[PDB]
């Protein structure tokens, strides 16, 4: 009954997701410039092929908010696979939970977007 | 069903102090981050701070930071909004509610009347 705000970015070539330094905190109008940092996380899915054999599907990165979700307890900058951390100018090092997670019993989650200008990885899309 | 009620709006001039209530019920309110948001008239509607179930962690928006504070009592159910140094650009409708990730928060029905703030010299 926890879940990141916001849909996933897709990883559709073998390129993992990064961001230049200051990019990549997807938009939320509700909350300040303190709040804007936090970490993606890659998820891959397993399951059967038609011909039988299990196969990763393609991984899926999903933002939380520093001090949040599955990492909450990270810092930030910490090295981990499958982890990623971005950050606006101006963000502020605390957990942040005060935005916390979603529930997905309560809420659907939003669509990810991020300002127009940020750079992407080959192989991922951004609304 | 979940209701947030918010209560305490006033009519203060310029420079003033006014105190926000927010009365929780339907729902362990413990269990949630909270927020106040507010729609003046003939504008969008605006975030305006957040708390966390613990009452520590906060953040406010630029335009309020250092002058409102976010507060909260689980014994009591209540959110509070303690706003001092009002201007006359603080006027508007002030709801509570869960909080909740958004890209341009409209409106919702479930946050029930909100309460009105009016900051004005001709108080």
């Amino acid at each position: 009954a926890t879940a990141s705000w916001f849909t996933a970015l897709t990883q559709h070539g073998k390129e993992d997701l990064k961001f230049p330094r200051g990019q990549g905190v997807p938009i939320n109008t509700n909350s300040s410039p303190d709040d804007q940092i936090g970490y993606y996380r890659r998820a891959t899915r397993r399951i059967r092929g038609g011909d039988g054999k299990m196969k990763d599907l393609s991984p899926r990165w999903y933002f939380y908010y520093l001090g949040t979700g599955p990492e909450a307890g990270l810092p930030y900058g910490a090295n981990k696979d499958g982890i990623i951390w971005v950050a606006t100018e101006g963000a502020l090092n605390t957990p942040k939970d005060h935005i916390g997670t979603r529930n997905p019993a309560n809420n659907a989650a939003i669509v990810l977007q991020l300002p127009q200008g940020t750079t992407l990885p080959k192989g991922f899309y951004a609304e | 069903e979940v209701q947030l009620q918010a209560s305490g709006g006033g009519l203060v001039r310029p420079g003033g102090s006014l105190r926000l209530s927010c009365a929780a019920s339907g729902f362990t309110f413990s269990s949630y981050a909270m927020m106040w948001v507010r729609q003046a008239p003939g504008k969008g509607l605006e975030w305006v701070s957040a708390i966390n179930g613990g009452g520590g962690s906060t953040s406010y928006a630029d335009s309020v930071k250092g002058r409102f504070t976010i507060s909260r009592d689980n014994a009591k159910n209540t959110l509070y909004l303690q706003m001092n140094s009002l201007k006359p650009e603080d006027t508007a409708v002030y709801y509570c509610a869960k909080y909740q990730a958004a890209v341009h928060q409209e409106k919702e029905d479930y946050w029930g009347q909100g309460t009105q703030v009016t900051v004005s010299s001709a108080a």
